């Protein structure tokens, strides 16, 4: 069975869950940030609590399109974790049978293509607050094996009518369909805590997105007016048609030709066109970007940014603090998804027993921070003349140098 | 192909095999509709563009 518990049948495994539903595969985004204003926001938020996901999967996709700086913010925090080095560890004082599980597992992660897709297909979950992956399961013999990871859209999804936090596909019927054990890769972070629906971080983003976007939009319109001044003519009466068409077109042309001459008794009056400055506009995209900054990666090294200065302490000043923090958590919380729902279909599948799913072996990434060699080797020799038996483990451990086989 | 077996040796008959032939056109097909530039564009529903 699964972590959960819920029965799994090998007979399911064999096709796709959504393989009976070739519908989803023919939608296409509606693209709802176009046109948007914070009154639709609003609504698409407030739809979103109440289950209609599908909306507010293709804002949040559109939303990273079209916003360059979140895009940035988005992807350098999502290639941090995608140069991790990773390994699988067993369990608590495992035994030679849980060793040799966690060796067979670890090899076979390793000759496993499209995991970094896998990773990146798995992190979008971030920003969306969901990601699903669905597998395809194989067997070469008498081993089962994924044979790829598809990533399906957010907008795929609803909400459980009787569950707020248990997702289902939209198979057209009110209760959607309970999503197949075995068959997804569910990832779900948790930066703040609540239901899945309110659980995205791109809930925080949207209202500094919009902000930026009406002002850079009425920045272009008013750098568009700039230039030449609005100029008005005027015509007594008296004056026939084919006469106003000719004020006109000498009115529309007057800005770009430098000189003209009209009748005494007419007049152009040039009024002011658009006279302010970028200062407000420009103002509220610096504060719209500083807060997209803050909320990604945090006050300390993006928005407030850290500046320069080296030493040997600047790698802890510029990690310990927020980075490191940010990074732990999303790598801890990805292993935990990837150690639940693929490392276990393969150990229970893949070998023999029924090994107690408290001991089941967990995936690790490498959070090792790097130790200034020189001052603790300036250090070692002064505590070992001294009289301490410091471990010859910890300092192999902790300098990254492995021990001697 | 070949006809039957006929139940003369003696004085054998002679016969000839027949061409057949079938000749047909592969004219086209064809089925169009006419839009509006600016319309698609000013469609933020996702309609008018799936076509």
């Amino acid at each position: 069975v699964d972590v959960y518990g819920n029965p799994i049948r090998t007979q399911q495994l064999r096709e796709p869950q959504t393989s009976r539903l070739a519908g989803l595969a023919k939608e296409f985004a509606q693209h709802p940030a176009k046109g948007l204003t914070p009154a639709k926001l609003a609504r698409i938020l407030v739809e979103a609590e109440q289950g209609n996901l599908q909306a507010q999967a293709e804002l949040f996709m559109d939303m990273e399109e079209r916003d360059a700086h979140l895009f940035a913010e988005m992807s350098k925090r999502k290639r941090a974790i995608l140069g991790l080095d990773w390994a699988v560890e067993p369990p608590r004082n495992a035994s030679a049978a849980e060793k040799a599980d966690a060796d067979y597992l670890h090899e076979l992660l390793l000759d496993l293509e499209g995991l970094e897709d896998l990773l990146l297909d798995a992190l979008d979950g971030i920003g969306h607050g969901y990601s699903c992956i669905e597998l395809e399961w194989a067997l070469q013999g008498r081993e089962w094996m994924p044979l790829a990871f598809h990533h399906r859209p957010q907008s795929w999804f609803q909400l459980n009518p009787e569950d707020q936090n248990e997702l289902r596909l939209r198979d057209n019927s009110p209760a959607g369909e309970a999503l197949q054990p075995f068959g997804w890769i569910i990832h779900r972070p948790r930066a703040r805590s609540g239901y899945v629906a309110r659980s995205g971080l791109f809930r925080v983003l949207a209202w500094p997105y919009l902000f930026r976007h009406y002002a850079t939009s009425d920045l272009a319109e008013m750098l568009e007016i700039y230039g030449l001044p609005i100029r008005l003519g005027k015509y007594p009466p008296g004056t026939a048609d084919e006469e106003k068409a000719t004020l006109l077109r000498a009115v529309t042309g007057l800005g770009h030709a430098a000189a003209g001459i009209i009748p005494e008794t007419m007049a152009i009056d040039f009024q002011q066109a658009a006279q302010g400055s970028s200062d407000p506009f420009l103002a509220m995209m610096r504060q719209s970007e500083d807060a997209i900054s803050k909320a990604v990666l945090g006050g300390t090294l993006t928005s407030t940014t850290s500046q320069s200065g080296g030493g040997a302490f600047a790698l802890g000043q510029v990690h310990n603090e927020v980075r490191h923090d940010l990074l732990a958590s999303d790598a801890r919380q990805l292993a935990a998804t990837l150690s639940r729902d693929l490392l276990w279909p393969l150990l229970v599948l893949n070998r023999p027993g029924s090994p107690d799913v408290r001991r089941a072996p967990r995936l690790v990434f490498d959070l090792r921070e790097q130790a200034d060699i020189t001052s603790m080797a300036q250090s070692i020799p002064a505590l070992v003349n001294v009289g301490l038996e410091i471990p010859s483990a910890w300092v192999y451990d902790k300098l990254g140098i492995p021990q001697p086989a | 192909q070949f006809p039957k077996l006929r139940e003369w040796i003696g004085q054998r008959v002679i016969k000839d095999m027949a061409a057949q032939g079938y000749q047909i056109t592969n004219k086209l097909f064809e089925s169009t509709v006419g839009v509006k530039r600016t319309d698609i564009e000013d469609d933020n529903l996702g309609v008018y563009g799936p076509l």
